[PDB]
RNA sequence: CUCCGCAUAAGCCUGCGUCAGAUUAAAACACUGAACUGACAAUUAACAGCCCAAUAUCUACAAUCAACCAACAAGUCAUUAUUACCCUCACUGUCAACCCAACACAGGCAUGCUCAUAAGGAAAGGUUAAAAAAAGUAAAAGGAACUCGGCAAAUCUUACCCCG
RNA sequence: GCUACCUAAGAACAGCUAAAAGAGCACACCCGUCUAUGUAGCAAAAUAGUGGGAAGAUUUAUAGGUAGAGGCGACAAACCUA
RNA sequence: GCUAAACCUAGCCCCAAACCCACUCCACCUUACUACCAGACAACCUUAGCCAAACCAUUUACCCAAAUAAAGUAUAGGCGAUA
């Protein structure tokens, strides 16, 4: 399952990977980064959505976030504030050159309106349907969460029934009907078991 | 209020000074170079 | 089943059933030769050869003429970073042999750009070779 | 670690000559 | 002679003189439990 | 050795926050409020120390008959522990008799 | 010099003792004169497998489902949908008593039942 | 405080992946696939 | 037979195996008991193969083709027996209202703490049985100074839990002075 | 060389089996080894342990090759009647170079067999061949002259006193 | 769980002499007389040799009992976890 | 030039406030953590001494239900120490 210290440090690289463990063995005992509280409800930046950097090396550019993570409030936009590393390194081979981007926190970027292609706060409200969304403060527009690709990887509109997996027409199927028999009961009668031996009464201490 | 000495490293710089000159472990050695430079002085 | 309470029987009473058992028995290469008929399995400790038996025949319809258990101690020894004993769970082996001359043998279930790269010249001495100056 | 920054910047100032000796300008 | 061997271990003898059964059979042996408790023993007796 | 070889970080101190501001503040409550209160009054902290001083032994025996029913039993028992070793130093050790 | 955090086995003590211990294996038998075990046929749990044959429902569902969201049964759920339909029509027919409550499905006791509801007297 | 011993450089030996891959089995280290939408760009 | 502890012999050697999703607890409450009980060994005979496979990857030393798989099936195996749970706890609180399918009870132990006591199935009533009598279920009045000293001992530590968590919002306030709000 | 050895009991609890190793032994000095680390495997009951329906009732005559014989310290072995009682092979121990002594300690450790072995083991890291020191072998003539004392060694001896 | 004494039920003691033995020679076994070495050692009492006893008031395994204002003691003010 | 040196968090302390007080299943007073058999054992009882008195022998403060004051007063006490 999971075991994580009282104050692990999370980090881009995912828990439980090889490099994590390398990274935070057991044993250390770090400083504990602070984080600015923020209600789950109010995070307003996710996957695939479109945000401009406010400060760094490269500001005032609109990038995807690929990645977000809520334990830091980091914010991982592909292409943007990257520094370069070499990638599969050997002993002899100096390795591959590749742009690795660095994380950002929530306030040095800022959301951008569909409408308008420049940055924009946001607060979040209501439709006539009930369904909570964030609209913008200035020209106050609709911006929906955008898709993204599930983590596990599969594909609905893409999906294949295999020979172990229920089809949709059997799985949704109802032939449960109430009533006051328990399932002990209910198979012994459609199996054919017959038992005509009572139960002696017992003493419970 | 807990107080600690805190320039501890001077005090002892301004007597190991005038044991430079010195030979052996009392040059470099607080406990002994001071026995040795007030005989000096 | 594991975990739960037996009702208790008395002379005369009701024979003891199990609709649902909780029981997960997994089938294990043997590490040394047995028999051919003979076949190895770890199951839970409160489970008994009869069980065993009966829990084979039943659920996946396998006669079996001989059944024998022992219990596999784990080493305790493997100790973490604050010097505390870590213990490997103890488990239960079974040996089952097949009734009518059947034989049993484990299948195997795992069957089955680096000379695109140039080097330096001795003869440069290691002058940058970008340059083609 | 002890409190106070008298002594933390007297020493600061001795590094520098240190330095200074080891490595005159010109 | 030499000493230091007086340990001949009897897991009998064990579980009789320092066991579980024997500390709750005197009001004594129990304040043992109830003081090793109170300090956080890993373990209460053999 | 025993000394940081780095500067620590400034000490920044607001001299006009609210409660440096407004210190002080109403410590004549009883001159300029006709003595309907008294600045002990204003006074926060221990019960058994509210407008009130004294020594170790005078404190610790004040403690004990204020709130010595409330107390855990152990630290109850360090208590008249401290009361008894500081009797025996004021009242038999010393230089002056 | 003896283990005392470690976990009491059968594997440790003298021949007594770690016959007497075992690992949590109920019993199915007891013991004669002789030391001559008796297995009781009435202690074994019998194993009630059903036919798998012509059965649609596999270990595992395609993903092209609805998000059906989840109402965990409770009595009164489960009182309305199969005790109510049969009072409400004998209340309308003009025939109801309490009397007749054990017709409608009511249990006043347990005994004389294999299957006891309280205290269970059955494996899962 | 303040206390850690290093080992002297070990210099794996083994460049090639297939070689890593093949001597971890060797020595019972299974190292399962990652997972994980982010890729590189 | 015993070729049901394995896999399709095509799917041997692959590195993944495709699968579905895992029954949701909420897919189980529209079919019947009798429907139950059966896909219970359908799933039995799958978590098998996944054990079976499971075990062998550490003996070749490789890695599992899709260890999901086994999280899947026993997501669904505990799934099924709560929905089974549900009914049989429904249908007793109806025909007894009883919460606890086991007797029970609260009482005192020899040490003085408060702990639910199961009982036990017995062939005679409680008088008559020499090892009941032997248990104790009442505490002496040389227990009393414990239960404070224990009762003090957990205020101690809720105290420091408390006091902490004022400090950090305290400390939480120094580099974040926008929270005022 | 053989101080033993194999097994049992007791104790201990995976602690020289495989793969791998940056760890390790004087031994990365090439290459072995490994009791340390990580992963994998392993001891399969017939031996042993875990027993018994009730009530009343019975039980003078040792053992010792148990026969002569001779004893005192006077001894370890048994039932009947009546009633009740047709299912039967579960559970647990089974590894090792091992335990108590802070140690991979010249110590301590019960029984059976072997009584010199069919089993189990290695006193010398290499060289030189001073002193002092330790353990032994041999020694001219003399033979306790040594010493508090024939201590030690060698050898295989007389007589007497005190105390008990 | 060492040790002192006790309780329960067990085990061991070649060979030779005399055959009667709290008898003798003498293994195993128990003890520890004298010497040497060792003295932060192999060892918080050991090693080698030499010795006392070895069918008895013997030695010994197992479980149990006696607890400090006390116990136990063939009285050495012994022994009751170096 | 090695060995090292250097750090700021983990959390803790003292008050205030508020009385305090569990849970998946299974197992645990027998050799605890051990599914299942004839039992009847049951809890209460002045603390002492170190120390002070320059020994010691009567004696020698120990929250006991409101902070202050009355008051270290009345009073007790080898009429001493002290209370
Ligand atoms: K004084
Ligand atoms: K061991
Ligand atoms: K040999
Ligand atoms: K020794
Ligand atoms: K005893
Ligand atoms: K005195
Ligand atoms: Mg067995
Ligand atoms: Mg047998
Ligand atoms: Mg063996
Ligand atoms: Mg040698
Ligand atoms: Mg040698
Ligand atoms: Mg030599
Ligand atoms: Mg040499
Ligand atoms: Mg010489
Ligand atoms: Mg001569
Ligand atoms: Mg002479
Ligand atoms: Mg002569
Ligand atoms: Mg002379
Ligand atoms: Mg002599
Ligand atoms: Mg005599
Ligand atoms: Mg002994
Ligand atoms: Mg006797
Ligand atoms: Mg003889
Ligand atoms: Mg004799
Ligand atoms: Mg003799
Ligand atoms: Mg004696
Ligand atoms: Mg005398
Ligand atoms: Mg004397
Ligand atoms: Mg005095
Ligand atoms: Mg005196």
């Amino acid at each position: 399952k999971v075991t994580l210290p009282p104050h692990y440090r999370y980090g881009m690289s995912p828990p439980g990977s090889v490099a994590d463990k390398r990274k935070n063995p057991p044993w250390i005992r770090r400083r504990p980064v602070v984080v600015e509280p923020i209600s789950d409800e109010d995070w307003y930046l996710f996957c695939g959505d479109t945000v401009e950097i406010l400060e760094g090396k490269d500001a005032g550019k609109q990038g995807k976030v690929v990645q977000v993570i809520r334990q830091r409030n980091w914010v991982v936009v592909g292409g943007l504030n990257t520094h370069y590393r070499y990638i599969g390194k050997t002993m002899d081979y100096r390795g591959t050159m590749i742009p690795s981007e660095a994380p950002l926190l929530h306030r040095q970027v800022k959301l951008v309106d569909p409408m308008d292609r420049k940055p924009t706060e946001i607060e979040w409200r209501f439709t006539e349907a009930g369904e909570r969304v964030r609209v913008s403060t200035r020209s106050g527009r609709i911006i929906p969460k955008p898709e993204f690709p599930r983590a596990d990887g599969i594909v609905p509109e893409t999906w294949i029934d295999g020979p172990k997996d229920t089809s949709v027409e059997d799985a949704l199927e109802r032939t449960y009907v109430p009533c006051l028999k328990t399932l002990q009961e209910e198979v012994m009668e459609a199996m054919g078991i017959k038992e005509t031996r009572k139960y002696k009464k017992v003493y419970w201490y | 209020l807990r107080n600690r000495v805190t320039d501890r490293y001077f005090r002892i710089q301004e007597v190991l000074k005038h044991a430079r000159h010195f030979r052996g472990r009392k040059n470099r050695c607080y406990r002994l170079a001071v026995r040795t430079v007030i005989r000096a002085f | 089943a594991r975990n739960v309470v037996y009702p208790l029987y008395r002379l005369g009473g009701p024979q003891l059933r199990v609709f649902r058992t909780n029981f997960f028995i997994q089938l294990v290469r043997p590490g040394v030769a047995q028999p051919e008929d003979t076949v190895q399995f770890r199951i839970p400790m409160e489970m008994t050869r009869v069980d065993l038996r009966n829990y084979l025949e039943g659920i996946y319809n396998v006669p079996v003429a001989a059944v024998r258990t022992r219990v596999q101690h784990g080493s305790n020894k493997r100790r973490d970073h604050r010097n505390v004993r870590i213990k490997k769970p103890d488990y239960k082996v079974a040996y089952v042999q097949l009734a009518h001359g059947q034989t049993f043998t484990f299948p195997d279930l795992f069957p089955e750009e680096r000379q695109q790269r140039q080097s330096s010249d001795p003869r440069r001495g290691g002058v940058p070779s970008w340059f083609g100056l | 670690v002890k409190k106070g920054f008298r002594a933390a910047f007297r020493f600061q100032k001795e590094l520098e000559r240190q330095r200074l000796l080891r490595c005159p300008p010109p | 002679k030499a000493r230091g061997n007086e340990y001949q271990p009897s897991n009998i003898k064990r579980k009789n003189k320092h066991g579980w059964v024997r500390r709750l059979s005197t009001p004594a042996g129990v304040q043992v439990i109830l003081r090793r408790m109170l300090k956080g023993r890993k373990s209460l007796s053999h | 050795i025993g000394i940081r070889l780095t500067l620590p970080p400034p000490k920044v101190v607001d001299r006009w926050n609210e409660k440096r501001a407004m210190f002080g503040v109403y410590d004549n409550i009883g001159i300029l409020g006709n003595f309907e209160k008294h600045p002990k009054e204003l006074i926060r902290g221990p019960i058994w120390l509210r407008g009130w001083k004294g020594n170790e032994l005078q404190r610790c025996i004040r403690k004990r008959k204020m709130v010595g029913s409330r107390m855990f039993a152990d630290d109850l028992h360090n208590l008249n522990k401290r009361i008894r070793y500081l009797y025996k130093h004021f009242n038999r050790h010393g230089k002056f008799r | 010099g003896a283990d005392r955090m470690s976990k009491w086995t059968s594997k440790r003590g003298p021949r007594s003792f770690r016959g007497r211990k075992g690992r949590g294996a109920k019993g199915i038998g007891f013991l004669t004169s002789g030391w001559r075990f008796v297995q009781i046929k009435e202690m074994v749990p019998e194993f009630v497998v059903p036919d798998l044959t012509g059965f649609k429902l596999k270990p595992y569902v395609s993903y092209l489902a609805p998000e059906s969201e989840e109402t965990p049964l409770t009595a009164a759920q489960l009182f309305s949908e199969a005790v109510a339909p049969a009072i409400e029509k004998d209340f309308k027919d003009g025939t109801f008593d309490p009397d007749n409550l054990e017709k409608y499905g009511f249990e006043p006791t347990q005994e004389g039942k294999l299957f006891q509801l309280y205290p269970r007297n059955f494996l899962r | 405080t303040k206390k850690r011993f290093t080992p002297p450089i070990y210099q794996p030996k083994f460049k090639t992946e297939k070689e890593f891959m093949q001597h971890a089995r060797k020595a019972g280290l299974v190292i399962p696939p990652e997972k994980s939408d982010r890729s590189i760009h | 037979g015993l070729e049901e502890f394995f896999d399709d012999p095509k799917n041997w050697g692959q590195e993944k195996v495709k699968s579905g999703a895992a029954w949701t607890c909420q897919q189980l409450r529209n079919k019947s008991n009798e429907d139950l009980h059966k896909l219970w060994y359908v799933l039995l005979k799958e978590r098998n193969m996944l054990l079976t496979l499971e075990q062998e990857a550490k003996r070749q030393r490789l890695p599992m083709p899709s260890p999901e798989r086994l999280d899947k099936v026993v997501d669904s195996m505990d799934a099924l027996d709560k929905v089974v749970q549900e009914r049989e706890d429904a249908l007793r609180l109806l025909q007894t209202g009883q919460e606890r399918a086991r007797p029970g009870a609260w009482r005192r132990d020899i040490f003085g703490r408060i702990i639910w006591h199961k009982f036990k199935q017995w062939v005679i009533p409680w008088h008559l049985n020499k090892r009941y009598n032997r248990k104790r279920f009442f505490a002496l009045p040389y227990v009393d100074h414990f239960l404070r000293l224990e009762r003090e001992k957990r205020a101690r530590i809720k105290a420091r839990k408390e006091n902490l968590e004022r400090k950090k919002a305290k400390i939480l306030l120094k580099k974040f002075p926008h929270l005022a709000e």
